[PDB]
C-alpha cells in the first residue's frame, strides 16, 4: 500500500526553526453547532470547540 | 390442472371451509387498521422521533 510514511515533528525540536510552516499548520477555530427540535421544541448546542 | 387431472365442470362439488375464513379475515383486517391508524399518526407527528 506503498504504506504511506509522512514526517512529522521536530521531537528533538530544541531551537530549530521550521521553514514553511504557517500554511503548513492550520489553527482549529470551527464554527458551527449541534442541535435538536423535538416535541416542537428545540433543543439547541453548538460547537464550543474546546 | 392446477388441480391436476381434467376437467372441470358443474359437478365435483366441495363441503365448505369455514374456519378459515373467520380466521383470515382477521389476520386481515388487522393490519388494515393498524396502517391506517398508524398512518395519521404518523401524520400529525408533533415531534419527529416517534414518527
Amino acid at each position: 500500500v506503498l504504506q504511506a510514511k509522512v514526517l512529522d515533528l521536530a521531537n528533538h525540536t530544541t531551537s530549530i526553526h521550521i521553514w514553511p510552516w504557517h500554511e503548513a499548520s492550520t489553527e482549529f477555530a470551527y464554527e458551527d453547532a449541534y442541535s435538536v427540535t423535538i416535541r416542537n421544541k428545540r433543543y439547541t448546542a453548538e460547537v464550543k470547540e474546546f | 390442472e392446477l388441480l391436476g387431472l381434467g376437467q372441470r365442470r358443474e359437478r365435483v362439488r366441495i363441503l365448505k371451509p369455514t374456519v378459515a375464513h373467520a380466521i383470515i379475515q382477521m389476520w386481515y383486517s388487522w393490519f388494515v387498521e393498524d396502517d391506517r391508524t398508524l398512518a395519521a399518526a404518523r401524520r400529525t407527528s408533533r415531534d419527529d422521533a416517534e414518527k
